[PDB]
Order: structure tokens, then sequence, then C-alpha cells
């Protein structure tokens, strides 16, 4: 159980016009520059799956121990 | 059902294509012969154009299609004569075979081989045979295969030679209104490489004919009006050759090309000169070439034309940059004087002289800034050298009475009483500027630099004002006249000028009032280049501004200034400069928006709309943001206002109805604005509009935003019956809309409505499609954004100079050599014909005509008789030479 | 002031002056079209985004309730004293019923419709106009589409009606210098 937070703030701007086309070239943008800035920026694959393996399937108990 | 008699045709066309297969086959007969007859028939109805339901056609798509398909692919055996006829015969029924999705099969038979020439058949049809669906697959497959792979195989070299024929055959079919649709495949032929498109036009048109370019040269003018911007210049620069290589008119290159000085490129410009150098051979095509490249376009060219050649080749330019200016001077003085103009008329202020007995008795008001209101008002309506004689000593009693702001304004208002005036403007002023008061002191330095202001000349460039500013003793006495300096070199970007007012914001003086004036007059100096200044402005800022949270007198000056000074450039990579240079707190990222909008003065961009109005949306504004969304909707007017006249009337309807009916404090404060910005015409919308929300103040919102609503309501110039509402607006004005408080507003909008019938006009629209200068200033005066109590302090020091890029009202005259010549035309309304094959009237109504230098007004279009041949311009320019040739026996 | 212009108009913009198929008439309908969707945005979102409400001042509902919910409508024909008025229903049931206060005792005058109550038959209100849907409904507000370009040469009429209509509204300076009622 836990408490949580939501909020609306704000409502869409589906503002189709001749922008249309301009999506075209901003991209270029991109692909003239993302390519020198920066080489070097990752994060770690596959560590998050290995918990799943070590399922503790001898699970322990102390000595008042409630059971279904 | 009609079906019979005559279908002989669906029966040996029918069978003659079913063993066709069999003509490909071992029976080379049919491989020959029966193409051939088949060819025939196909090109012989489709040749003429008698009868749209092509008889060969549509008897057989059915099995046609299908036959096709199996035909061409199943032939493995293709000899040029044969799989050519094959080709040729199954390309052309296509158009009916198939549907819309038919992009992706024009070349599915075309492409297979090109036999002999597709136009041969398809030379003389304008819009039927082939050049139809030609046209569409050049527009969409070959813009489809040139999307990133623009270098590849003959869909870029074959098909732009398929380009080159086919606008051939637009030119030779008909010759018809079909070449209008030429500029369009050149136009979605190589979209992106639109150059190898528009070259090729120009050269397809140089040997096409010396008079047909007209049309099409109107075409592309009238279509660069909104386009992509990268688009919109090259168009323009694609055009600026055609008058050049085809024609050899070579007489407009030098007014269609001064609309690509600042918006296309400074280089360009650069280029400009250099063709207005080279040629203006012709003396005549000199003389009025410069006349609208000083009084029409802007300063600062009074020293390109002094090369070896200054006795008269290069002596021009000393003509037209000052020499003519002060004859069109004695020009406006003497014509003013024969028509209509009384040496000192003072009665509109009096005009208030039916309403004595209404209202019971008089003697009511004893305001004192009523008599700095009056001072404005007898200098604003006495401009055009309507110079009062003791009659402005009312103006010294009063500076000898109260109100030394007042005694500043009046002494100012000497400025303008005397405008434009070279031989003793100063000399005048001179006699009361030893008068050892700082407040006089100031308003005779700020009115001689005003009486030169425009003129731009080496008379007095810092003789006199810059010595007191050297001596900036007191606090007061030193804002003006740095300020006044920036307006009298507006036009001019002298390096030495900017330096040396750099050093007034660099004398770290108390006055932060001074540093914003010293702002302002570096922002209206220069429009274009000298980033210096603009590290300089910023350092101030960041060194200034952040120990401060202060009015935004800083926002009034230092982002006005610095948008000033990169005023007018899409390349937005100032705009990011400048947003990356000012990273910091809110209400220094009030400027944000400013810096970002002063960079657009005009153009079509949805999108930048579109987040003009997505930024100050509705965001609830709990005062955070209200100056923002102040200066979003005062600039919403901004980069509309040359939309091709569609955008003005929908923004009109978008300001009418959303900002009006569901604002708080952008809508009931900051709306006016964009309607007192969006035309100075005068017409029953918006003056019907404004007083129904501003007569009536609402006191309950922030009743001084009515008061603003005042102001705009003299945003028309050109006197009118408007006066009767405002005159009545005037009486409920005295309990009503507060004497103390909008008493001064409403008496000044009521002296701008009928303010000097000469020069009325103040519009920055010289030319019918030209806007370079004159919103610098207008810029500034308008940028008040509310804070009504401080322009109310402010104004008298400011008011009377804020807007100073006044033009004269009159654009008819002969303007010969001697001025010999009276007048002969016939003025009526605007242009009533765009693309008409029919005669072109431009005059709506040609009832009008006047055989006077009289005044041009706003929607006049003027039209010449009585064979002058006005070989000038042609449709007006106030200086027009129009020298007589008739050679007509 | 009156109820002013009250202007019927609908007139978006007429320019298709290249009245055919040419390129400029599809740029000048795109520019119409992404105005009326801008447009059509912002009221999207001024309507979306309102996070303010009370609108009651602890009151409103008060005066709601004290009035019924189904309020009628009568004429008042006279108000012979204060708090005590005499109405009538439609029925010409006169009644002397009260007059209760949160009521602008200003613009009342014999011959107005006003609201009232159905158990206890009060003025609790005044209904500001009436207007039958016979003359609202004979109105214009979208203008038919010609104009004097269509009209196939009638210049003597044209010149006629303009200086009957047109003209003493644009430019009423001389009708007044000359002394003369434009006629009607």
């Amino acid at each position: 159980e836990v408490p949580k937070e939501k909020e609306k703030e704000k409502v869409s701007t589906a503002v189709l016009s001749i922008t249309a086309k301009a999506k075209k070239k901003e991209k270029e943008k991109e692909k003239k520059e993302e390519e020198k800035m920066e080489v070097d920026e990752a994060e770690k694959k596959e560590e998050k799956e290995k918990k799943k393996e070590p399922e503790p399937n001898f699970q322990l108990l102390d000595n008042p121990a409630r059971v279904m | 059902m009609e079906e019979g008699g005559r279908d002989k045709a669906p029966v040996q066309p029918q069978q003659s294509p079913a063993a066709a297969p069999g003509g490909t086959d071992e029976k080379p007969s049919g491989k020959e012969r029966r193409d051939a007859g088949d060819k025939d028939k196909e090109q012989e109805l489709s040749e003429e154009d008698k009868q749209l339901q092509d008889e060969l056609e549509m008897l057989v798509e059915r099995l046609g299609e299908k036959d096709t398909s199996l035909y061409r692919p199943a032939l493995e055996e293709l000899r040029r004569q044969i799989r050519s006829s094959t080709t040729s015969m199954t390309s052309v029924p296509k158009p009916l075979k198939f549907l819309r999705p038919h992009y992706g099969k024009l070349k599915e038979i075309y492409e297979n081989m090109a036999p002999g020439e597709n136009k041969r058949f398809a030379a003389d049809i304008i819009s039927v045979l082939a050049m139809t669906m030609s046209g569409e697959r050049e527009c969409l497959k070959y813009r489809l295969v040139g999307s990133q792979e623009e270098l590849a195989s003959w869909g870029h070299e074959y098909v732009r030679h398929l380009a080159g024929e086919v606008a051939k055959e637009w030119q030779e079919l008909d010759d018809a209104e079909k070449v209008q649709r030429e500029p369009l495949l050149t136009l979605v032929k190589e979209i992106v490489p639109y150059n190898m498109a528009h070259n090729a036009e120009h050269e397809a048109c140089d040997l096409l004919m010396e008079i047909e370019q007209v049309d099409m040269l109107e075409k592309d003018i009238d279509e660069n009006a909104y386009a992509k911007v990268c688009l919109y210049l090259t168009s323009c620069v694609n055009y600026v050759p055609e008058p050049e290589n085809s024609a050899l008119l070579r007489c407009a290159l030098g007014v269609f090309r001064k609309f690509s000085r600042f918006p296309e490129a400074l280089r360009l410009a650069l280029m400009l000169n250099d063709m207005e150098l080279v040629e203006d051979i012709f003396t005549s095509c000199k003389d009025v070439v410069v006349q609208k490249q000083m009084a029409f376009m802007l300063g600062r060219h009074g020293v390109f034309l002094e090369l070896s050649e200054d006795v008269e080749e290069y002596e021009d330019l000393t003509e037209i940059m000052s020499n003519v200016q002060l004859n069109s001077n004695f020009l406006a003085l003497a014509r003013e004087l024969d028509i209509m103009e009384p040496k000192v008329p003072d009665d509109i202020y009096k005009t208030h002289l039916e309403n004595n007995r209404f209202g019971g008795s008089g003697s009511q008001v004893d305001s004192a800034r009523m008599n700095l209101a009056s001072s404005f008002v007898n200098g604003f309506v006495n401009a055009a050298f309507g110079q009062d004689k003791l009659l402005t000593d009312d103006g010294n009693k009063w500076l000898y009475k109260n109100k030394d702001h007042g005694m500043l304004s009046a002494a100012a208002s000497l400025g303008m009483i005397l405008l434009w005036d070279v031989d003793g403007g100063l000399t005048q002023i001179d006699k009361y500027l030893y008068s050892s008061e700082d407040y006089i002191k100031s308003g005779a330095l700020l009115a001689c630099g005003i009486v030169n202001s425009g003129v731009r000349n080496e008379c007095d460039p810092a003789l006199a004002l810059l010595s007191d500013y050297v001596l900036h003793n007191s606090n007061t006495m030193r804002l003006g006249s740095i300020f006044g300096l920036g307006l009298a070199y507006a036009g001019s970007n002298r390096e030495d000028v900017l330096t040396l007012l750099l050093p007034v914001m660099g004398d770290s003086k108390s006055s932060m009032e001074v540093a914003g004036v010293t702002a302002l007059a570096c922002g209206m100096i220069a429009v274009g280049s000298c980033n210096g200044d603009v590290t300089s402005t910023i350092l101030q800022t960041i060194m200034e501004k952040s120990e401060t949270e202060l009015k935004d007198t800083y926002a009034r000056w230092l982002p006005l200034g610095l948008g000033l000074n990169h005023l007018g450039k899409g390349e937005a990579i100032e705009a990011i400069l400048a947003a990356l240079e000012v990273v910091s707190e809110p209400f220094r990222s009030f400027a944000n928006t400013l810096v970002d909008v002063c960079a657009y003065a005009g153009s079509g961009n949805v999108l930048k709309v579109q987040q003009l109005l997505h930024i100050c949306s509705e965001h609830f504004d709990s005062k955070e943001k209200e100056e923002d969304k102040d200066k979003k909707e005062k600039k919403d007017k901004d980069k509309k206002e040359a939309p091709a006249d569609m955008g003005a009337h929908q923004g009109v309807a978008v300001l009418g109805i959303a900002l009006i009916a569901m604002g708080e404090e952008i809508g009931a404060e900051m709306a006016l604005r964009t309607f007192g910005h969006l035309l100075r015409y005068g017409e029953p919308t918006l003056r019907r509009a404004v007083p129904l929300a501003l007569a009536l103040i609402s006191v309950s919102n922030p009743r001084l935003n009515i008061l603003d609503t005042l102001s705009k309501f003299s945003h028309d110039a050109d006197p009118e019956v408007s006066y009767n509402s405002i005159f009545a607006m005037g009486m409920v004005g005295s309990g009503t809309n507060n004497a103390r408080l909008a008493a001064m507003l409403r008496q000044l909008a009521q002296y701008h409505a009928k303010d000097p019938n000469n020069l009325f006009m103040v519009r920055l629209a010289q030319g019918l499609t030209h806007l370079g200068k004159g919103t610098l200033t207008l810029c500034p005066y308008h940028s008040d954004r509310q804070l009504m109590s401080q322009v109310a302090v402010a104004g008298l020091l400011t008011v009377l100079v804020s807007f100073l890029d006044v033009r004269n009202i009159i654009l008819g005259k002969s303007h010969y050599v001697l001025y010999g010549l009276v007048a002969a035309m016939q003025p009526r309304m605007l242009v009533t014909f765009d693309e008409e094959l029919r005669p072109l009237p431009v005059s709506v109504r040609v009832g009008q005509a006047v055989d006077v230098v009289g005044q041009a007004g706003k929607p006049k279009t003027i039209t010449g008789f009585q064979t002058h041949t006005t070989p000038v311009l042609l449709a007006h320019g106030e200086r027009a030479e129009l020298a007589t040739e008739e050679f007509l026996p | 002031k009156k109820k002013t212009k009250g202007p019927d108009a609908a007139s978006k913009l007429p320019l298709v002056t290249p009245h055919t198929q040419c390129r400029l008439k599809l740029l000048k309908l795109e520019r119409i079209k992404d105005y009326l969707l801008m447009e059509e945005e912002f009221i999207r979102n001024q309507e979306q985004m309102k996070p303010l409400e009370e609108k009651q001042e602890e009151e409103r509902s008060k005066v709601d309730d004290l009035r019924g919910t189904p309020m009628s409508v009568g004429t008042l024909e006279e108000i012979i004293d204060d708090n005590h008025a005499i109405v009538s229903t439609s029925v010409g049931s006169e009644h002397y019923v009260s007059i209760l206060s949160f009521v602008d005792k200003d613009l009342l005058e014999p011959g107005c419709s006003v609201l009232l109550n159905h158990k206890v038959h009060a003025v609790i209100g005044v209904l500001m106009d009436d207007t039958d849907p016979l003359v609202t409904v004979m109105k214009v507000e979208k203008a038919p589409q010609e104009t004097y370009a269509d009209i196939g040469g009638l210049d003597n009429q044209i010149q006629e009606i303009k200086e009957s209509v047109e003209l003493p509204l644009t430019h009423p300076e001389y009708y007044e210098e000359m002394g003369i009622k434009p006629p009607k």
C-alpha cells in the first residue's frame, strides 16, 4: 500500500500544420551533431535479470512459523 | 443501353489485341503490323481533342490491363522496334487504365524504354494528351526519389532533361495560361534542388520572348509571399536575374531587389549596390533609382557613390542624400502653402466649442498637466513648418508656471514644430537654448536633435549636443542629449557614434534611466551588425540588473536595445546565441520571448505563431509571467503584418473573441496594442470593436487598461468623422474616463487623429510591398506595454520623440527636372485585377480625378493619360522624373 | 449605448482570385485552415486548463434555494406599495403579491416581464429580454455569397442605391455641411 500522487497539469497540443514538413529538416540538426558531441554514454544491460534465477526455493522459517 | 450499329471498333480492335500476344509469339506479323495498326489508331484518337470520351481507351481498359501486364514482361525478345512499339502503346493507356494510386505505375511502361520523343505526338496538346500525367509523375515520383538520394540514376539527370523538354512542351503546345503551371512543376520537380529548376526556367524563357515574361514574373513574385524561408530566398534571388537575362528592361531590378536587402542577405544587398552602380549608366536611370534609395528604404548610403567621377556622375550621391531632401522640403512647403495650409490653425483643440452651452457652464479645468497636453497638441498639429511666432509664448509662461517635466516637453515641442529644417531651425532653438535651466537645456537639445533627425547629413553630427553630453554634470541633463543622438543617427550604423555612446553606459552613473536611454539609443542607431554592442549591453545587464528587482525599465531598454541591434533576421542563430547568453531568473526570462520575437519582424510561419500562443496560452499565470504574456500579445501582431492580408483578417477574428471574452490580464489589458499596431488606415471593423470595449472603461478590470484603448483609438491618421465619437467621449470624459487618469490621454488621442494635414501617413509601408525601416522607433513608442503610471512621467521626455519615423503624406507629384508639369491622372481605389487574360483594370473607380500636386491617400491607385509615357517607374514614387516620349503620329 | 452594431457577417475571406487550379489558392486556403485550427486548439486549451473554482460565496446557493426551482414568468402591471406590488399571470389572474429583497428595485417598470415563485407567488426577479422566436428568426447572420462583380451592368441604379443606403454611413460629412436629411 502506497499513498501515491498524480496530476493532470496540461492538455494535448496536436497542432498539425505545415510543421509536418519541418520535421524532415529538423532531425538533420541531430544527424550533424549527435554523432560528434558524444559517443560514450550508456548504461549496463542484462544485470537486472540476475535476481530471478536465485529463487530461494528452500524458504527458511523461524520457530513460531505461520503457514497456510 | 446504347450499343449497336457502330461498335465495330469493339470487334476488330478487340480481336487484334486478343491475338497480339500471338504477335509477340512465333508470328512476327502480329509483332510488327498489328502493333502499328494499334498505335496508329491510338495516336489518331488521342491526337484530336474533339471527343473527350476516347473511343479506343474506353473499350479496351478491361482486357487491355491484363494484356499489357502479360505482354511486355512475357516477351523476352525485346527488339528495338517491337519493344519500342509495345512501350509506346502501353504507356499511354495508363491514365485511363489505373486510378489515383498510379504514382507507382507512371514508369511501369514508360521507363521500360524511351521510344523516340514522347512529346512528338504530345507536342501541341495543352493539358490533354500526356503533359498532365507526365507533370504529375515528375512532380511526385522524382520528389520521392530525390528526398535523400538526390545524386542517383536517370531519376535526376534524365528526369532533368525530361523536365526541360516538358517545359518546352508547355510553352509550345498552346503557350497559354498553362505556362503558369510550368512553375508548379519547377517547384514540384527538384523541390529541394529548386535552383536547378529556376535557372532552367530562366534559360528556357531566355529564348522564349522578351515580352511574355512579365506574367511569369508577377506570378512568382506573388507566390513568394509565403513559403519555406530558404525556398523564399531562393525564389527571390532567382526572380532577381529574370528581368535581366531574358528581358533587358533592367529598370525594376533596382526596386524589386531592395526588398532583399535585410531579409535575404547582407551580401545580397552588397550585390544589389554593386548592380546599382554597374547600372544607372543612363542619367535617367540614376536620379530615379536614387530617389527611393534614401527616403523610402533606409539611410546610410551617402558614401557608396563617391568614385572617380565626382563632378556630376558621382555628385548625384550628395544630391539624393541630403540636397534632394532639402528640395523635397521646399516642395512640400510650396505645394502646401499653395493648396490648403494656413499659417497658424490651432483650431482642433478649440473645436470643442459647441459644448460651451452643454452641461451648464465651464471654468472646470485647472490641471497643470492640461497645459502640457495642450502644448503637445499645439506641437503635433503644427508640423510641416506650422511655426507659431509668439503664439508659443504660452509655453514660455507655462514653462515659467509649473511642471518642470511639462516644461521639458513644451521645450521639445519646438523640435517637431519646425521639422526637417536645415536653414534656421537650429538658429531658432539657440536663442532659448542658453536659458540657464537644466530642463530647458535638455529640451532644447532634444529639439535640436529632432530637427535634423532623418537627414543624417554631415551638418552637426556631434558639435553641440555631444559637448554637453561630455559634461553630464546633472543627472537629468544627461539622458536626452545622448538619446536624441540615437535618433539623429538612426539610419547610420557608424561605429564611431556607437563606441561614443557606449561610454555613456560605461560611465557608471547612478541614474539608471540614463543607462536605459543610452541602451535605447544604441539599439536604434544600428539594426544590423556590431555584436560588440550586444556583448557590452549583456555585460552591463549582468553587472547591474542582478542586484536589482525594479520596474521593467530594464526590460524596456536592455532587451529592447538587444532586439533592435539584431532585428529582422530569420537565421535564428542570433536568437539562440542571445538565448543561451542570458539564461537567468524569470524576471529576466521575460526578455527571452521578447528577443525571440524581435527577430521575426514579418514572415509566414504558423509554427512560430503556434508556439507564440502556446507559450502564453493560459497557464493561469498567478502573477508569474504577466509581462511574458503582455509581450506575447503585443508581438502577436508582429510576424503577421505581411501575411498576404489573409492573416490580418484571420488574426483580427482570433483577437476579437479569444482574448477579449475569456481573458484575465493579457486580454483585459494588453489586447488593444495588437489592434493599435495591426493597421493605420481607419475602418469600421476595428473602429467599432475598440470603442465598444473601450468607451465602457469597465472599472472592474484594471480601468487604466481602458486608457490604453484610448491611445490606439488615434492609431488612424487622416482626420475623419471618427472625432464625432471621441468628442462625445470627451464630455463623458468629465465625470467618467477619469480626468486625472484619462484626460491627457483623450486629448492627445484627439490631437493625433487630426495631426498634421500633410505628412499624416505614418505606417512604415513605402511601396506596395516594402517595410524596410521605420518600425524601429515605432516599436519603442508602443513599448510602453501597460504601466501608464510610469508613462505619465517618462513620456514628457519620451512621447515628444517617441514616434519619429513619419513620412510625408503626398505621393502624387510631377517631379520634373524643373517641376514644370502639374498633374494629369485619375486616382481611384486599389487594384481590381490579379491574373486576367482581358484588359487589366487596376483602377476600380476612375471617376475620381484631380489635376494638382495634391495628396495621394491610402487606398488609391493612380493611372495617367495625355501620353506622357511616364518612363520612371509607372506606378508612384513622389519623385518620378516622367520624361515625355510620344512617337505616335 | 444601445445594443450596438450587432453586425451580421460571416465573410471569412474571399480571395480565390486565381479562380483556377493554381498554387496561390492552395497556399491561401492552407493559411485559412491552419489559422482556424490554431484558434480551435487555443479554445480547447482555454477550456481544459481551468484549475480555479469555488463560485458560491457560501450564499449564492442560499439565494438559489430561496427562490423556487421552476420559476415562472409573469407580467407586472402595478406597484401600489413598496414590498406589495401587484402582478398577473398568463390567464389574466391578478394577485396582490409581495416583493422580496435581492432584486434591484430600479429597473422595474409597468409592462415588464418578471420572475415569480410557485408556492407563495411573490416577485423574485426580472426577465431582461423577451423576443418571440418569430422576430429573432427573421434576422440574418451569414451573408450571401454574391457581390457587385456579378451584376451585369446597372450603373444608374447601383449609384442611386449606393447614395441611398451605403454612403451616409462611411462618409457622413457632406450631408451636415449641406444641411439635408438623406433619403430613407
